């Protein structure tokens, strides 16, 4: 199960991600119009206005706009939505990159076998209810299953540290494309003065031009720009959750304070960390799954099995 | 899929006028980048920066080119047309789009969602299940029947325990619904203010008259009739919308979703321990009694020890 | 899915001309979008705002742009053709989401769509029940005879549920009587303003002092096309009338909440049967219009004389 | 679909030209919708209001873009031919009203419930063990076979609306063979206008092109033909439905080759469907004959 | 679907190649509706009703855009040749007969009928467990079941050897597959030259016009050119896999089909030798895959079916 | 579809790199084929057949709308180059052909019914319940018949599949196939990028119909087409490292000898073979994928885990 595994903020930037691959859509459509820039020239040849004629073709006005949409706009107000697009690619790709992971894989879903398996087992409601037969026997079997989970993923500490790795890589790219489109955001402007060297072709020298579609493109660049920051925020507290707490420190003294029994011991590592995501999810399954840590409630349980048996 | 259960009729009827309105946002979005432009022909007697309007009829000659009409429909588009105009279809685009996460945004948010799902399944499992049947008649039952039977008790008594606690799902619907209508409130009133500024004719005066010659120029803009329909039908529809959210807002208040009392169904069965259910439980059962009473009587006899007594004593005969 | 038994041959055919309304209300739309103009030429001569109508010949120089003579389209569109003529199409898939609408408005009610799924899984339930075979026969596995006596509880506790309150019945009524008035209001407003979608429109604006003419003389090219869209969907909405006041001849010759098994229990040795009523005479009458055999064959999980020798044969396999 | 088998080769093969049909006919509703059009020049000398012509320069005509719109506009409404103008949606309401014809033998509930009850116990039949082991030499499934035969031999609607929608289906093919051939001859890339709107061009006279007129043309032969190819097929199911009757099936040939000899003749809709068996395989009907000879249920 | 075991890799191949062929109709057809224009000028000085071909400042022709459009549409339809002007029509028929030629083997009641029977026994045969325990040399369903599938050989047997109507039709389907594919190669390869981008025109318009002969620009006419290759090479792959499947239809006859070596290696040595349609649809199987039938003839020998007896005896 | 396990990750990569590579085709052909053009102005004065280049005012061509529409056909047509032309329908055809030879494994039906089989038992093996039992280390009627019949039928399909390697034949040509095209492909590319220059001096020699003989020509998309080209042979690059990490993979061990020794020797069943060929092949593409599919599936090929299921079905 990969959905229990993923925390609020987690499906939020997953959601973000999905819009801001909508605003590089719509962009893209917006750039497939033929019609792009405008452009006139300058210094051209009850009061009654007359109008100023340039004496051009129309043909000799497309070859101006092709010329100053190749040689005067910004290159940001010409591929933004291909930015937009590879950025969201490229944060799609690092949303789930701790999951791909072949070992990490495994590992969790290990955990969500076990816990699963844990939850649906009449035994922790019988060790509940006593803190407040046969499943006896698939109790112990289940003891021996949570010590081979120890075994098996205590030793190693990939999963937190890869975890980490990802939310930094996020947290950087979130601060790079937040600069260069600041930076660049001005850029986007509707009036353009084109100054291509064309004097030997259309007679002219200095043009002014509009981007038909700078205003849309400036919102839509303005709304990239709410979304990567709500990214980044999000990523932040990410951050501040996962080095304000050691999550290679799971302590279970909290269990300790309601349930009487005090053999569970603080867990360390990866089992610390993924106990950290299931109760960041829901903190009755790390409650529930603490009474399967004890060996003291292993020997009460091979008790009682004398005693049926 | 299966949540359509929780699911009642203002959520279907808002889910429905969302989706209008997202067709409506599409629309207007696509006529936006296709068709919309400002057809802009020059003043040429002006009088104090206005049009002066003042032996065959002959046309007004603008010695103008066609690119530089094209310049001065896209100045005077850019500058002196409403943005309300020009960002109708984006603006309602937004609206529905955050309307959609507020209705579904207790189906994804982790906390309410294993919640959600937890009583979803085992309401359903409950409601297919042969031994409610058996048990709403008041032999000889088959062993996988009776396995499934003791395992949707306990898991019924253990989801019992794991919801009653808390009052979240109580709480993420509450704020959701005052965020739509609050939005619905913000969303009627800019847009009825604004959706005048929606013209068929706009005198613009852009000062272009070194690229031109011209100064004031009186635009016709073609969409704006076709705008303005679609905007009175955008605001009809988030006044259906908002109606819908008052008065879920006023079935929310008005009772307190957070206690059923199960006196219907116990009263009519013979099983009179059925406990009166609390917090986010009754909530949820609340819910589905907006959907289908029935569902909530099935359910209620799995909630009583009566009926878990007589299931351990036939499946200790059967055993 | 499954529920095709609950539509007669009436809502299948209204379901079909919807259908078909909409391909034309989604062909004009288009139409309307993307090439719907309007070709204005100025009246040289002109007498009294009104078009006078008066060595090869040489066309007429009117001095015009064509920015202005864009603007005069825009204008002559916008201010003298029609609104029929403009937003026809709009109007008929406005009119088309709304007979859907009223017509899924049964399946979509929470309240009525719980109540006719349970129909839909009783009467299967019963339709692939074996012993209905023995039951109009006249062995069974020990699992066949339970899951018989199991489905007679059941069908017995959904005839408490359901015959208590006729909500289907109501809401079937009343979105049959909506469509109706839909209906009436549609063909009487199509068939006044039908008459308006001309090809030739004589506009006078008075912007003549942005082009220098009052009267313009307008082709509307897709005006003729658009009048083959709105007869044929005048006729289209008068067959969805004709059926549905059919439907409302239905509801209304007969009383639908009094379900009679007069000639089941008359035919079949079963004379026990009750005469069902509200919601479950309703929709029996439905399955009745549809297929009479799932009636005739769930009409034996309504009597006590069958459930007494249902329990019989199942002590004699015993 | 469920009724697989109860369609013979004529019934797809009609299918499959009402498909092609209606491709053609959504291709050239397209064509007319997108660049449909006709470019319209003026004479500009005259004699009896006709053109005379009396290095090369150009012919002036003093016509502005517009006014040649409003030519073209003018006179493609007046004087092209209707036929040029609305080929694709005849075509596409044709088809239409065709694929209604064969379905409405579908989509009727009552004729639907009976050949889904045909079906399904044809399909159990078919899958049931006891068949093979009465070729060789299920009490329940014979009983509902009894009933079935009592219940479906009281009316024969399913063989009626099969015979109305075949009457309807050849009568169109006759209708939209005359009318199509006859005016097919009206689709001419080159046609004159004459619509009088000299006082607002100037010209009375115009010769038009129709850029979209010879593919309208072919395409129209084009759907001749396989109007022609469906008219053929209908005429022949025609045949099928007049030579022999259809009302009446004998089992004869299986009650001959089985060890059974006591299947009854079946009539009415039973026989109209069992012959619509025979037509697609006779196997069914092979087997669906010892489900019937109260002989085998005596043995059953 | 259920009739992906009875075709082999021509039919696959020729299945991928006519869809490839759709999508350059296709793609042909919606660039002739869209861009399908030609540009005309005019010839200023004309020489014999030809072009004489005889600081720079432009020719003035003192014609109308509306003027130009009329050249263009009447030289268009005159003077250009009609495969370049048909040919994605022409394309888009051609493969539409391809796939009806080649899926009239499915839809024909008779043969489609006979096919389905055929590929339901054999997955059927590919469900029993009992025909792999034969194989290998007792349970009431499996008994059950496997009576009921050699009783059910025993009839499809019984009932297909009766007529070759399947085989036949794959011979006329090949045989109206080749000669329609030596017919298209024919004519496109004799018109494909005809596509040219320069044409003139001589379309006696001067009567609305004032030019004779005019000089026109085909833009589309070498994209049209490249597709036109593209669809003879697909053409000649597709004729190729037509001659391979002829010569296989005609290098053995496949109305008998030999399970010697089948029965050789079982230890069944009884198995028949069918003929007929059957031994078509089974040597169709063979191309697929030899497993289908190596595990099917087990069906067919009469002492299989008397150990099968012996054993039921002996459970019974 | 079902023959999910057999792609590994390089094959799934290259899938999405495939579709990447058909979707920057879709958009470069539906550029080219709405506004791909280019805009050609006269020069003025002409010295060697080039541009002289020696308030203001504009430069009067003398020149229709229609001479402007016919000089940029004919300098698009004769002199803008082939591949700025015919970039998207390169690319196109050759993300076409990448698909084709990846999925040719998939539609050749001697390979597809290996495949096909095989993963069919693979996919009933790993979700049989004998398997948790096995693992773990009394039988129900049904569940030991079922168990019965599939290792039968896992001896009977690996004495099938032990014969002859054609998947492995079929995979190997394949990588190469995919490789050499990569080369190809990044060759010519790299070559004829170069060529896509939005400046263009077009001498066509039309001034007959227009007057001038050398115009100067703006192609719109050719910067773009130049970007999206970049990005097409970085993508290329992509595919091609994979490929020949695959080919890599194909030479650095012997595919057709797999070993159970790390399942043997853990296992208690110790007397598993060396599976061969074909079999080796796809056991190891599962390794590749997950080894918990190849570790479930070993108990059923060993003769020790059949003599105690045979003791199984003897104690019910
Ligand atoms: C906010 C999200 C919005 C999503 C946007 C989706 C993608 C948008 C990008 C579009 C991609 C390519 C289409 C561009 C076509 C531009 C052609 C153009 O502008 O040419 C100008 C010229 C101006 O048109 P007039 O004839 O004056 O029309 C005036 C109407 N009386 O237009 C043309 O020549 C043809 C226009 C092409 C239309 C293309 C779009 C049509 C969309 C179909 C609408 C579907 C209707 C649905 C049902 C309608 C209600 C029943
Ligand atoms: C592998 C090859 C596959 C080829 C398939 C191509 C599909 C399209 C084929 C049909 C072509 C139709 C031609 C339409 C021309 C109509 C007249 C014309 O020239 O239109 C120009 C007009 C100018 O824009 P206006 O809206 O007027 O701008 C100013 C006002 N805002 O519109 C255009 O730009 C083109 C008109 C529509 C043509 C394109 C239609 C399909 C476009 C698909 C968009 C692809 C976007 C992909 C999104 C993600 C990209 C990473
Ligand atoms: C019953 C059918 C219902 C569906 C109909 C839906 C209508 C189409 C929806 C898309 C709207 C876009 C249409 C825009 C039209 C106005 C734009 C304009 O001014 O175009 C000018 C210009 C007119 O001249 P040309 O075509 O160059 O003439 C050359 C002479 N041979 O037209 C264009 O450039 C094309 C305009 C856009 C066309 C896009 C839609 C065409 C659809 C193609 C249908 C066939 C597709 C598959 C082909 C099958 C193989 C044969």
């Amino acid at each position: 199960a990969f959905r229990v595994l993923k925390p609020w903020w987690d499906v939020f930037t997953d959601y973000l991600s999905v819009a801001m691959l909508m605003i590089g859509v719509f962009g893209c459509t917006l750039q497939v119009m033929q019609d792009k820039i405008i452009c006139l020239p300058k210094r051209v040849q009850t009061v009654e206005m007359k109008g100023l004629k340039t004496d051009l073709d129309l043909q000799q006005y497309s070859f101006i706009n092709q010329m100053c949409y190749e040689r005067a706009l910004h290159w940001y107000a010409k591929y933004f939505p291909y930015l937009v697009l590879i950025h969201t690619l490229v944060f799609m790709l690092c949303s789930n990159f701790w999951f791909k992971f072949p070992g990490s894989s495994s590992k969790i879903e290990h955990f969500i076998s076990i816990l699963g398996k844990c939850f649906d087992s009449p035994w922790t409601t019988r060790a509940l209810s006593e803190v407040s037969k046969k499943e006896g026997e698939q109790a112990k079997a289940l003891f021996e299953k949570v010590k081979k989970f120890r075994l098996h993923v205590e030793e190693g500490d990939i999963l937190y540290a890869m975890y980490v790795r990802q939310t930094v890589l996020k947290v950087i790219k979130f601060l790079i494309i937040i600069a260069y489109n600041s930076a660049l955001v001005s850029k986007v402007q509707f009036t353009v003065d084109c100054n291509v060297d064309i004097q030997d072709m259309t007679g002219y020298k200095n043009f002014s031009c509009n981007h038909t579609m700078a205003h849309l493109f400036s919102k839509l660049s303005f709304c990239y720009l709410c979304f990567v920051s709500i990214y980044g925020l999000t990523c932040l507290y990410t951050l501040y959750w996962l080095f304000y707490r050691s999550l290679r420190e799971y302590s279970f003294e909290y269990v300790r304070q309601e349930t009487g029994i005090d053999d569970i011991p603080d867990v360390k590592n990866d089992f610390a960390f993924m106990l950290h995501m299931i109760d960041q999810y829901d903190p009755l399954y790390s409650k529930r799954f603490a009474v399967f840590l004890s060996e003291v409630s292993e020997n009460k349980l091979k008790q009682l099995n004398l005693n049926n048996e | 899929p299966a949540y359509r259960i929780l699911k009642p009729w203002w959520d279907v009827f808002t889910d429905y006028i969302s989706i209008v309105m997202l067709m409506i946002a599409v629309f207007g979005g696509t006529l936006q980048v296709t068709q919309d432009k400002m057809i802009c022909l020059p003043c040429k007697w002006v009088t104090k920066d206005s049009c002066n309007d003042s032996t065959g009829p002959t046309g007004i000659k603008y010695d103008l080119d066609r690119h530089q009409y094209n310049y001065v429909d896209a100045v005077c588009y850019e500058n002196r047309l409403h943005w309300f105009a020009k960002y109708f279809p984006y603006l309602v685009l937004l609206h529905t789009l955050i309307f959609l996460a507020c209705s579904n945004f207790w189906f994804k948010f982790p906390r309410t969602s294993s919640k959600l799902e937890h009583f979803v399944s085992i309401l359903l499992k409950c409601f297919d299940s042969p031994w409610t049947t058996r048990a709403l008649s008041e032999g000889v039952l088959d062993k996988k029947e009776g396995e499934q039977a003791k395992a949707l008790f306990e898991k019924v008594k253990k989801f019992r325990t794991h919801v009653e606690e808390g009052d979240i799902v109580y709480r993420l619907y509450m704020r959701q619904t005052i965020i739509k209508v609050i939005k619905f409130a913000l969303i009627i009133c800019y847009t009825v203010y604004y959706v005048h500024n929606i013209k068929f004719d706009v005198d613009c005066t852009v000062d272009i008259e070194s690229l031109t010659g011209y100064r004031t120029y009186r635009c016709a803009h073609p969409l704006a009739t076709l705008f303005k329909i679609l905007a009175s039908f955008y605001i009809s529809l988030v006044i259906f919308y908002g109606l819908i959210c008052m008065y879920t807002l006023w079935w929310m208040l008005r009772r307190s979703l957070k206690k059923y009392s199960f006196e219907s169904i116990r009263e009519e069965s013979s099983y009179s321990d059925i406990p009166d259910v609390k917090n986010d439980f009754a909530f949820m059962l609340h819910l589905i009694d907006q959907y289908d009473p029935l569902y909530s009587k099935r359910f209620a006899v799995f909630l009583s020890e009566v009926s878990e007594n007589k299931l351990r004593q036939l499946n200790l005969n059967n055993e």
